[PDB]
């Protein structure tokens, strides 16, 4: 995307054209193969909003020097956006039936935390110290 | 014979004064139902007592929630006014 | 939303117009792929209403000199909202089956606080230090 | 509603007229999608008129000089009143199943006390410390 | 009801006018949406009269200078009157299952003393300090 | 009861009229909503006169100088009768079905000991201190 | 019964009637609700006779001076009669299943001795201390 | 019996005529409501003496001066008897089935050694000391 999803705080998001927003939208879509496309636009981009609102809240400043977003921040947020596209759909699917068979994947009873949740979260949290408290300060 | 809890015995007995002293010093109001045990009342005579919260260091003690001033634990009966 | 969720209190969610609330309603129902568009108009305003009073009262305040709301207020009183009108449709599902298919979602609860009960929970949780308490104060 | 039903005691609450203790009743039907309308008026008047006589009761005074019930009193009544209601209709549905389908729902268990036994009750609980004793006393 | 379930002793309660006692009767039905319809009145009036006295006999006195009934005796009898009318009818149902039709309750291992046994026995037991011991004496 | 169960021991329940235990009998059939009617009257007779008996010489006597009997008397007696007619009957139900339907009960566990092992044992128990040690003996 | 079963011992039972042993068989039929009615008289007889001499001989003597034989010794026999007349049959039913109609009970558990393993074993328990060891002696 | 199984070692059983032993047999066919019909006499003879060879071999002589075998010696014998024939038809039936209904028993998880494997032999087992090893000696 012309902007990036790692350049955007969340008044420049609300500022871009919906050209710049699509395609933003568009590189989310690809993190999943079935590419969300039952779930509506407006969806998808308060999906991305909360994510990079979250980002410059939640997973921003540093730990001993260090920045707390230690890995790419443009796959940081568009993992993020699918983490929070999942759980507007519900959740992880654990197990799938119908006239076309069945199917049960190894989801494994994740634990307590959100990012714990899904397979989106799991990836995003290598991004940001797997939310560890490394940060040390002195007195002078 | 007489026992130390028999009635004409009781105003003999050092421990019916202390305890009533601690009585007058620990009571809230003349309603003893609400204070004191039935054992209490019948052993110390509490009726008798003149129980009113008077006498309790605890009715004239500031105990404000938010205390600047360090002022808590003051007792009014010790102001220049008294 | 004009006036945005996080620059209203209780009382002036009730001074609101109806058309301000309603775009309110709408940006909450954009956390679920589903809208909740079976539920009434009246259960998602409550829902918000409470959502503002809880946010105002519990989680409101200083902690050790760091504010207790710590990510964006926003999203935070929305995630509250979600969480609010997905335990008044019962709890979550985990699982759902009929006469189109089968399937079960891994929303296997953190533990016993109302806030990990919901995905939606699970996520506004984040923004409120994880319910911990890190107050700390001095004599001087 | 008029009276709200945080300005109502249990004497109060006899005192009101019909129209006044609906408002609060239809207040209370809000905090659930179903409203629970297959239940009769008086077991609605009885979860309220039980829910202020436990809010002025179980759930009043001081605790370290703060307020035992330290959320919105409001919502905390109303919340107490729904779970109420919602033991009168034999709590929490784990699981539903017939004609029109199948679901179950992450309920979990865990409670065992009784605000813990359903979601109402879960949320009512964070209102007042989670049934936390941070009471202290002193000489002097 | 014109005399109060809390203000009749197990003689009082054998004294009232049938009125009296179908008052009531009729107020602790309200705490079933079922009512116990199906349970006749003898039986209703047993459960009552078994409260009253359970009332007065087991959970009456005080723990230190506080009552050991600390929440609203109306209630309390109500639930504890309850409680013994689920017992009863045989216990609380955990699943029901009819024609198709299926429900299972989050009832779990809620314990194993007679009180936490029943929705409405660990409500009582909140009135009565959850049947803690927090009683005290001293020497004169 | 004109004699109440309460005071009858052994050999006077052995001395009283039918229609004096009749009524006894009467009463302890209110304690089921099934009233055990397809069990005979001799067997009602044996488990009242067994309770009565076992009253007596296990549920008697002091600990320290409080009685051992701390409840009401006569509610002891039917609860313990109520307790031997349900193991007459061969136990508590856990779960119930046939053509009308299924039924699962949440008496499950019930302890080891005989009284926990069904609902009316459970509430038999809280009159009699919980089968607990509590007295003390001195010399002099 | 004119003689009683306390008042006999293995010996004297021997000796009694076949009218004085049926009015005891009588008695024990009374503590099941079926009257063991399948099961022969030669089996009931066997189950009594070894009753009284497992009370004469086990469940006889004394601890701290205390009779080992708590309880009412009729009552005691009479449940230790019933106990074996259950084992003869096979053992505690956990559950029953017939023409479509099922039930299961409570009646799991329990431990690994004799007398823990039946609901009438598990009363006559109660009579002797629960098996426990509360002897002591002195020297001199 | 004429001579009892008390009175008989395994030489005496081998010199008894067919009759006493069959009035010996047909005592332990009492301890079962089956009477083990369907197993013939020569097992039924066989398991006999051997609980006779076992009763003197392995239950006798003395612990502390007290006699291994404390309760009556007749009893014993009899269940020591049944257990045997009952591990000649397989052990104990846990669970029975057929076009006449099913059956499960409370058996359940008994011990891992021998006499516990059988409701005879945990009968059996408490005339012995439940297998304990109450044996004192001193130096003269
Ligand atoms: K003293
Ligand atoms: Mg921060
Ligand atoms: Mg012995």
């Amino acid at each position: 995307p012309d902007p990036s999803i790692d350049e955007v705080s969340k008044s420049d998001w609300d500022a871009l054209t919906t050209q710049e927003q699509d395609d933003i939208i568009s590189q989310v879509e690809n993190l999943s193969s079935t590419g969300w496309v039952n779930t509506s636009r407006e969806r998808k981009a308060e999906a991305i909003r909360s994510a990079i609102a979250e980002r410059d809240t939640l997973y921003s400043g540093n730990m001993s020097r260090l920045p707390t977003l230690d890995g790419d921040a443009e796959y940081f947020t568009l993992y993020l956006s699918a983490h929070k596209i999942q759980l507007f759909e519900g959740g992880e699917a654990q197990s799938e039936s119908g006239e076309g068979g069945s199917v049960s994947y190894s989801t494994g009873g994740g634990g307590e935390k959100d990012l714990q949740k899904t397979r989106y979260g799991r990836m995003a949290l290598e991004y940001v110290w797997e939310d560890n408290s490394i940060a040390a300060l002195r007195t002078y | 014979m007489q026992l130390r809890r028999s009635p004409g015995m009781r105003p003999m007995d050092r421990d019916w004064h202390q305890e009533r002293a601690r009585a007058r010093e620990q009571a809230y109001s003349s309603d003893l139902t609400s204070q004191f045990s039935e054992s209490e009342i019948v052993k110390y005579e509490l009726d008798t007592a003149q129980i009113d919260g008077s006498d309790n260091p605890r009715t004239y003690i500031w105990n404000r929630t938010i205390d600047l001033f360090g002022m808590n634990g003051t007792d009014v009966r010790e102001l220049r006014n008294r």
